[PDB]
């Protein structure tokens, strides 16, 4: 996988890959690897598919138990903490999890990258992943603040695009998604064998690459 | 040291139509280089229209198909004789497998029935428990061999139409019953030639809203 | 009287009060019959309602597909015995690939009620159930009681006024023991026996509810429109 | 273990420890609290029986939980420890496992909770304490006023008394504080909850004690001679 | 977790018309000390089934006990012991399936390979094997150990599916068995020359033949063997 | 994590912590903060295990807390250091112990006094006038040996520190991505945002 | 004294029959089920006038397709609520889908008899639980301390639950309007009240497919107060 | 079964009293006299040993003062085995807390903690309150001299001069009349002893019939010392102060 999430003016992006594998073998073309935890709440998986799955979706679990309990929705930094929390429990017994918890709250737009380890860190800008260093590269040196939500949904989508091409274990399709303060915003499938054709020709980029 | 698991071999194919679907799997049980039987149903009906496989470990696979006819027994009882759904379904199985995460299920397990729109529906798991919603799966042994051929046959991928070269796409036109079983016996046929472990029958369940069919088809015993 | 304060108290004369209350507790509960042939088991239950505004209680409970029982008195104790009876068939099959013989199943609720008679701190169970089934040595119907003791018979009923049915069963005898291959006369004469025993009230179609297991048959309860056949 | 059970019902519906637990609030000395518009003010009796007492030391009345929430009660005073210490350990694991403080109404909660789980568990008896849980949610400038007693059951108030002649101050409370204009200032509430202890306490020397509690974590506890000009003004104003 | 100690060879066995055969020979190894010599590895249960079993003989020996205590148990309150609630092959196999699945699980396994023969009440011929790993499946021919690499081919030219078992009889079927026993006491460097023999029939019931052996068997020809290839003397 | 320095000047006590949090091949971040402050004129600072850091310090955090609102005291630097040692020595014989290391820098209200305390994984305390864990004092301990002063001042402090994190910078492989100084005195507990 | 698990000699649970009492000296509270959904309404009946009403929370979401309300020892409910949103929640977990209101209201009822000497005595309060499901539609459900369950059309439990009860025997009918039933719950709570029911001593609540379950606004139940007086005084 | 025998010592009574922790103060109302006083130099610690014999070995004997630390002392009112078994866990309490912090033990958290164990009897495990009063006199850097008392109840309170066990009313008043807050350690003293002697149910106060102790700064420079007195000690504060 290649998974990112970035904080910006008008929210937050989300932006993932498709592909599974088991080895050099390719068992998926087109897995999820974005949880719907509540209208305002998103979480990318990483690592062991079963772990990211089992564990966010128990998250989801006890985010909605904390609406019912006191009437309102949870933080995005308090969500983060109960998943850490999670992990912390067991502790060396092996789970592989990088997880973004990506939402909305009081304070704002809110990114918390987690992992299996236990550590919670908040940031504008994370990638988790095999192919998070292709995927950095094209982030690092074109993301701002002042980015509009069209340009925004590019960057992310490009940049995974970066990470799909070169990275063996990254591909198949591309999940976007875009959170605002009314909620998040899927905006789409993404096919990467027609998008990098696509990119190729309009932006000019991949010249190495015939087509 | 003492081995807890093994390999039983066999393959499974799991694909959904527009309003059926089938789940087929090699009725071959090995272990290394032996035949421990020729028919040894790997393939089962379940109750409420739904039909499974767990390939890979026997004992695994039996004991988890055994839980899980368990699970709807409970289902039916616990809420009123409600039908379980294939999407309820799937999820209750995440959390068989799940609770031996430390311990797994050695096995690649895969649905197949209806979902609550009539429409036809394949789910697949690894053997820790991380599922999905699929059109088409191969599982098992020669899963390799044959998910490439329903990439191309399936979903018709890397054809495109005559005289555009290239530029226009095979649209994706949908598969009957009878079409599907014809790409069910011809990967099989091909997964047996190439495959060591698969091969003496070939065992095929047909759901749709009318209940659960069975087919039965001869491969080659060497 | 001063030996009713528990169940672990002997009276004088050999009594276990806190059973014979648990005993009581049946006897204010609802009429349920039951009878059996050679092919077939049936149990009729009259549900009680609250008030009109109310649903009618359900009286009859699923514990396999070939075995099942009808309950008279507390339904939370029901509960818990018929959960065991689920778990109990439920564990025969898992382990020995076989289906629970009705007798064992009856040795097995008697087993579990008599610990909560002898032991300190518990209560007997306050509920009444006939069970009935259909194994390899054909159809069967149980009586049991929390005091412990499960019998055996070819018809009886329990509950409020349960004596009128009782009797009915007791003189048709020789009849509704014959009735092999015919479902719907069997249930018929189950209907007919429950009706002995009502006052004022008489058989609606929420108010019916009636079961059957058998050969051919898997245990089924017929409730609402499915009974207004039989009314 | 002792599991025996204390707490049950009567062939009337009541549940006579818990209601004896309540005798024992009764007997406990007058605690009351006042909200204002910006402020919430906890006093607190002290039975001046007690003469030679040592006032630096000895357990104060109005207990913070928190560093923006504060506890006073009325009942058994070792009893009150046990729902302090517990509500104060509840209230840095909330910190720790959410990253907020508690607000004052989850706090509340969780006591009350616990005074609950003690009219139904086993081998254990009612706590004999009602309390006046007061504060300011993080970031809110709101101000917090809740009650909890034996059985279980917490409320908000605009303002509360418990504790030895609560009946008393609280005809007071309902006669003289008006919801549409609450005490706007810290002086306007503060000498409002003194004129409510003044109907019960005897003298207004050592016996009042007063803790305001404002907004962002600012609680302070009044000196006997700042309480002791309130006793004064309340008084000169009295005779005429 | 452990090591099998004093072990059984083979357990061979077919299904044919009217039932079912299952043969073991009475050898207990030690490693490759021929041991104990009076060994019987086929366990009767009912007049209705027979377990044979492979492997370690102290777990033997404990599943014999478990298998034994099971008929005890069964006839616990039971009128129709004898008769319509009497064991079935179906039952005692599950049971022991169950039982070896558990220990796998654990970690503890009872190191064998088990094969139930038996007759249903239906008069359903019954044949199931059952290993260490809690593994099961059904054949008209199952064997363990070298029966199933070298018994088994000899035993599918015979019944080679399904539809084979109503053409064979018991002769037939029994002669295969022998002709396997013999082939095993050729080549299996763990196996004897006595072994036991059962055969369960719908019509004749159970029986269970003792002390018999390997006959019939070709050494003359390794007179002309002489050398490893050059030498002529 | 991996850099965190100590120095205890005339009236304070300076912490030095790095920023950079890596994993795999990547930094994930360059402004990470490793420390918590433990009561208004206590800092701990931490380095260690990925995890374990900040679960321990949070739970060391969360006792002192717990602590200062019981008494309505806080409880001295030498107090905290040893509650702190002996939960790490607690820890070592544990099932799996927080592989932690850390750092309280804490001023002494009632002394009025800065206080450095040192305090690895294993439960070791030592009071010192500068320190540091991992392989930090290595590279610095030179220049502090030779430019300390028990009577210097926070700005000495400061500038002396500076030179530490030079030599770090010059002379270590890694790249720490700087770090974030904290000065604790007398009036509490504030960060130098320039440095 | 006695056991907690005692029977009577006519075959009731002392314990059981003591908290049933209880109950009756709680504030009352009104369901009722119609086919546009089902209303659930109470009496918050505050103590003194300075106690903050809307702090008065008897009416209380289990999940966003259940609802429920209370009476008696209102105390004792917040344990029973939390299982309940526990096992709403957990089913969606296990299962992807809604839990039905019957199979959420066993899971409650289980706890009812978990008592000896689990706690220590039965709950003092009763619940009205309401909800909607696709197989049964909409339902309300009356859940005892017994552990014992009906499902009602409609359904009043407190202090002025008889004369209520009979109320509700009069006026239900199988095509009331959810306007008619909440017009119907403040009508027969303003008659068993002792104090003069307004929008700050009484709540009404709702729950329907499309929008869930619903808290009513106290300005909300103010304009259905005076539709009610109006509606009165037109004959 | 067993609860036809249970007294059940953790209820409340009609009119919310714990009946045990009434009726162990009505013990303890029998038991010797002890008295604390607090002084700005020390604290002072004075009680009554109960109808001796003149057999008794008084010098080796310890029924009333007992010592928790280098800096904190009790005396006891009631039952002696129950006082010994909370003394005990109070004593491992102080190093438990020594161990953590590097520290000694302040007065009050020690105090908080015995009282806590004595509330724990009175709410949960149906068993009988301990039957004692504390009156703790002790040091520390934060409050200084401190005097505290306990009772089986669990309810603690500060005090200035304090009595527990017999004639509490009658010692409390007189203590409230002739204490002043400029008072010294040596006047204490004397006040503690003329309250006894005036309270005694005893024909007279003797040496053999009392324990007594103090806690000075009137040690060398600024650190504490608790001195238990001997029984020639006694005797001889009593000719000075001039009782015998
Ligand atoms: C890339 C692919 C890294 O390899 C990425 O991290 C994905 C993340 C991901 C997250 C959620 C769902 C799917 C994918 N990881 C994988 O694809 C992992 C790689 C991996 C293998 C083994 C591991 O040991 C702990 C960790 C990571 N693959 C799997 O988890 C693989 C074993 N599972 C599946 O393929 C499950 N699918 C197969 C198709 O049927 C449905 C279930
Ligand atoms: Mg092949």
């Amino acid at each position: 996988t290649t998974t990112l999430a970035f904080k910006f003016q008008h929210g937050v992006i989300v932006a993932v890959d498709s592909r599974a594998t088991a080895g050099s073998y390719i068992s998926s073309l087109r897995m999820n690897k974005v949880i719907e935890i509540n209208p305002y709440l998103l979480g990318t998986m990483s690592g062991c598919a079963a772990d990211c799955q089992y564990w966010e979706r128990l998250l989801a679990k006890e985010c909605r138990l904390y609406y019912l309990r006191n009437g309102e929705r949870i933080s995005v930094s308090a969500a983060s903490k109960l998943l850490s929390n999670m992990m912390l429990q067991y502790r060396g017994m092996g789970l592989s999890m990088g997880s973004m918890i990506c939402g909305w709250d009081k304070k704002g737009p809110g990114l918390y990258y987690v992992d299996d380890n236990g550590t919670r860190l908040s940031g504008q800008m994370f990638s988790t992943g095999s192919g998070n260093t292709y995927a950095y590269g094209v982030l690092d040196s074109n993301y701002k603040w002042d980015l509009s939500v069209e340009d925004a949904l590019y960057l992310g989508k490009r940049s995974i695009l970066a990470a799909a091409h070169r990275d063996a274990y990254s591909g198949g399709s591309v999940n976007l998604y875009h959170v605002t303060e009314d909620g998040w915003i899927y905006h789409g499938n993404h096919d990467v064998g027609e998008l990098f054709w696509k990119v190729k020709e309009e932006e000019g980029s991949f010249n190495n690459v015939i087509g | 040291q003492f081995n807890p698991y093994g390999d039983n071999g066999g393959t499974i194919l799991g694909i959904a139509g527009e309003d059926f679907a089938v789940l087929a799997g090699d009725t071959r049980n090995i272990t290394d280089y032996s035949i421990n039987s020729r028919y040894e149903p790997k393939v089962f009906d379940c109750g409420d229209n739904i039909v499974m496989s767990a390939n890979g470990f026997a004992a695994d696979g039996d004991a988890l198909v055994k839980r899980f006819k368990n699970s709807v027994k409970w289902y039916h009882f616990d809420h009123n004789d409600k039908k379980l759904s294939i999407n309820s379904a799937a999820r209750n199985i995440q959390h068989l497998l799940y609770s031996r995460r430390f311990f797994p299920y050695y096995v690649y397990n895969i649905i197949a029935g209806l979902d609550e729109d009539g429409k036809g529906a394949v789910y697949s798991f690894d053997p820790v428990g991380s599922y999905q919603r699929e059109q088409c799966r191969a599982g098992g042994a020669a899963a390799s061999l044959i998910m490439p051929f329903l990439d191309n046959q399936v979903n018709f991928k890397n054809q495109y139409e005559p005289g555009t070269n290239g530029k226009v796409k095979k649209p994706l036109k949908y598969l009957s019953v009878e079409e599907v079983i014809k790409l069910v016996r011809d990967s099989f046929t091909s997964a047996t030639e190439r495959h060591i472990q698969v091969g003496d029958g070939l065992e095929i369940l047909i759901v749709t809203k009318d209940g659960v069919r069975k087919e039965f088809y001869e491969l080659k015993r060497d | 009287n001063n030996y009713d304060g528990d169940t672990v108290t002997f009276s004088p004369t050999g009594r276990l009060f806190q059973v014979e209350y648990a005993l009581e507790a049946i006897k204010q509960g609802s009429v349920t019959v039951g009878l059996r042939s050679n092919t077939h088991a049936v149990l009729v239950a009259l549900k009680r309602n609250a008030d009109e505004l109310s649903s009618y209680q359900k009286k009859i409970i699923k514990c396999d597909e070939h075995m099942g029982l009808s309950l008279a008195g507390l339904a939370p104790d029901a509960r818990v015995l018929s959960n065991y009876l689920r778990q109990q068939c439920n564990y025969s099959s898992l382990v020995f690939n076989r289906k629970l013989a009705v007798e064992r199943a009856g040795h097995l609720l008697c087993d579990k009620a008599q610990k909560n008679t002898q032991s300190y701190g518990g209560r007997p169970y306050g509920v009444g159930l006939l069970i009935i089934g259909y194994d390899k040595s054909g159809a069967h119907l149980l009586e049991f009681q929390p005091s412990g003791n499960v019998t055996e018979l070819y018809g009886t009923a329990i509950g409020a006024r349960s004596q009128g049915a009782k009797t009915y069963l007791e003189r048709t005898l020789d009849t509704f023991i014959k009735i092999d291959g015919n479902p719907d006369e069997l249930i018929k004469a189950g209907v007919e026996a429950i009706s002995q025993s009502l006052r004022d009230e008489s058989l609606t179609v929420d108010n019916l509810s009636i079961a059957i297991v058998g050969k051919d048959t898997p245990f089924t309860i017929y409730d609402g429109e499915a009974v207004a056949k039989y009314i | 273990g002792y599991d025996r059970a204390l707490s049950i019902f009567s062939p009337d519906g009541h549940i006579f420890q818990v209601e004896y637990a309540l005798e024992a609030v009764k007997r406990g000395t007058c605690a009351v609290g006042v909200k204002g518009k910006n402020c919430v003010v906890l006093g607190c009796e002290r039975r001046s029986t007690l003469k030679l007492q040592d006032t630096r030391i000895t357990p104060s009345k109005v207990s913070k939980i928190d560093s923006h929430v504060v506890l006073s009660f009325s009942g058994l005073n070792a009893d009150s420890r046990i729902l302090i210490e517990k509500a104060r350990v509840e209230a840095q694991s909330h910190r720790l496992t959410l990253e907020d403080p508690v607000t004052v109404e989850y706090l509340t909660r969780y006591v009350a909770g616990v005074q609950q789980r003690y009219t139904q568990s086993g081998g254990v008896r009612p706590f004999g304490v009602s309390t006046l849980i007061a504060g300011f949610d993080p970031r809110d400038d709101e101000p917090k006023l809740y009650q909890t007693e034996p059985s279980g059951i917490y409320s908000s108030w605009s303002a509360q008394t418990i504790g030895r002649n609560s009946k008393t101050v609280r005809e007071f409370l309902e006669k003289n504080y008006d919801r549409k204009e609450p005490p706007a200032t810290v002086e306007e509430c503060v000498k409002l909850t003194v004129r409510s202890l003044l109907e019960v306490v005897q003298t207004g020397a050592k016996n009042i004690e007063i803790t305001v509690v404002k907004p962002d974590s600012d609680i302070v506890a009044l000196s006997s001679e700042e309480i002791n000009q309130y006793v004064t003004q309340i008084e000169q104003e009295k005779q005429e | 977790t452990q090591q099998p100690i004093v072990t059984g060879t083979s357990v061979i066995s077919m299904k044919y018309d009217n039932g079912v055969i299952i043969a073991a020979d009475n050898l207990g190894s030690y490693g490759s000390l021929l041991r104990f010599n009076g060994v019987e590895r086929l366990i009767p249960v009912g007049d209705n089934t027979v377990v044979g079993i492979s492997g370690d003989i102290s777990d033997m020996q404990h599943i014999e006990r478990l298998l034994k205590d099971l008929v005890t148990e069964n006839a616990y309150d039971n009128p129709l012991a004898d008769a319509e609630e009497a064991l079935e092959p179906s039952y005692i196999f599950e049971y022991l399936a169950t039982v070896m699945y558990q220990r796998r699980s654990k970690m503890n396994p009872l190191w064998n390979a088990i094969i139930v023969a038996g007759v249903q009440s239906n008069g359903d011929q019954f044949l199931r094997y059952v290993n260490l790993l809690g593994v099961t499946y059904s054949s008209p021919t199952l064997a363990t150990g070298f029966g199933a690499h070298m018994a088994n081919p000899l035993l599918r030219k015979v019944v080679d599916r399904e539809s084979d078992i109503p053409k064979t009889t018991v002769q037939v079927a029994e002669e295969a068995i022998v002709n396997a026993m013999r082939v095993l006491y050729y080549r299996d460097a763990r196996s004897s020359r006595n072994f036991s023999l059962a055969i369960i029939d719908k019509n004749t019931g159970l029986t269970f033949k003792k002390n018999l052996q390997v006959e019939n068997m070709k050494w003359d020809f390794a007179k002309d063997i002489k050398g490893y290839g050059t030498q002529k003397i | 994590m991996d850099i965190i320095l100590g120095i205890r000047v005339q009236d304070s006590v300076i912490l030095a912590s790095s920023k950079a949090v890596t994993r795999g091949i990547s930094v994930l971040k360059d402004s990470d903060d490793k420390t918590r402050q433990l009561s208004p004129h206590t800092l701990m600072s931490f380095a260690g295990e990925a995890g374990d850091t900040v679960q321990f310090a949070e739970y060391i955090q969360a006792n002192i807390q717990l602590y200062s609102i019981r008494e309505d005291y806080e409880l001295s630097p030498q107090a905290v250091s040893s509650f702190v040692r002996q939960e790490l020595a607690k820890s070592i014989r544990s099932r799996r112990p927080y592989q932690v290391n850390v750092l309280i820098g804490g001023y002494d209200k009632k002394k009025n006094k800065p206080e450095l305390y040192q305090i690895d994984y294993l439960g070791t305390k030592v009071e010192l006038p500068y320190g540091a864990h991992g392989y930090s004092g290595f590279y610095t301990f030179s220049l502090l040996d030779h430019h300390y002063r028990p009577d210097m001042t926070t700005e000495e402090g400061l500038d002396l520190l500076k030179l530490c994190v030079q030599e770090l910078e010059k002379r270590m492989p890694m790249d720490f991505k700087g770090v974030i100084v904290k000065i604790v005195d007398k009036d509490g507990i504030r960060q130098v945002d320039d440095f | 004294d006695r056991g907690v698990s005692t029977f009577s000699p006519e075959g009731r649970l002392f314990q059981v029959e003591y908290s049933l009492e209880a109950i009756k000296l709680g504030s009352t509270a009104i369901g009722i089920a119609t086919k546009e959904g089902v209303v659930l309404g109470v009496e918050k009946r505050a103590t003194s006038p300075l106690l903050e009403s809307d702090s008065i929370e008897k009416i209380v979401e289990i999940d966003r397709h259940i609802g429920c309300a209370m009476s008696g020892l209102t105390a004792d409910a917040r344990s029973m609520i939390e299982h309940a949103r526990t096992a709403a929640v957990t089913h969606n977990l296990y299962y992807d889908e809604d839990i039905n209101v019957e199979s959420l209201t066993q899971s409650v009822c289980d706890l009812a008899l978990r008592f000896g000497e689990l706690m220590s005595r039965p709950f003092g309060v009763a619940l009205l639980i309401a909800g909607h499901d696709a197989d049964d539609g909409y339902q309300l459900f009356h859940a005892e301390p017994s552990g014992t369950f009906y499902r009602y059309n409609a359904k009043a439990i407190g202090s002025g639950s008889e004369g209520a009860q009979a109320e509700l025997l009069n006026e239900w009918h199988s095509s009331l309007t959810l306007k008619e039933a909440e017009l119907l719950v403040l009508k027969i709570l303003k008659q068993v009240m002792e104090e003069k029911l307004d929008e700050n001593n009484a709540q009404l609540s709702c729950i329907t497919k499309q929008d869930g379950f619903k808290i009513y606004d106290n300005e909300k139940t103010a304009e259905l107060i005076k539709e009610l007086k109006e509606k009165e005084a037109a004959e | 079964g067993s609860r036809r025998y249970d007294s059940r010592t953790t209820i409340f009574s009609p009119e919310g009293r714990l009946y045990q922790v009434e009726y162990a103060l009505e013990s303890i109302s029998h038991a010797g006299t002890a008295i604390g006083i607090m002084a700005s130099d020390g604290i002072v610690l004075a009680a009554e040993r109960k109808v001796t014999s003149t057999l008794l070995e008084q010098d080796t004997s310890t029924e009333k003062l007992y010592k928790l630390n280098d800096k904190i002392a009790v005396a006891v009112a009631g039952l002696t085995a129950d006082a010994e078994i909370l003394i005990n866990t109070a004593r491992i309490h102080a190093q438990n807390y020594l161990k953590t912090y590097n520290e000694d033990i302040p007065v009050e958290i020690l105090v908080r903690r015995l009282s806590d164990i004595k509330q724990g009897y009175t709410q949960h495990g149906g068993l009988r309150p301990f039957g004692v009063s504390f009156i703790y006199a002790g040091y520390d850097d934060r409050y200084g001299y401190q005097l505290y008392t306990s009772n089986p109840s669990g309810n603690y309170t500060g005090w200035k001069a304090i009595s527990v066990g017999a004639n509490t009313s009658a010692a409390q008043t007189l203590l409230q009349m002739d204490y002043k807050d400029d008072m010294k350690v040596d006047d204490a003293i004397e006040l503690a002893l003329k309250t006894l002697s005036k309270t005694t149910d005893s024909s007279a106060l003797t040496y053999d019939r009392l324990e007594f102790a103090t806690i000075r700064k009137g040690a060398n420079d600024g650190e504490v010392y608790q001195k238990i007195f001997k029984p020639q000690e006694i005797k001889d504060i009593l000719v000075k102060t001039g009782i015998t």
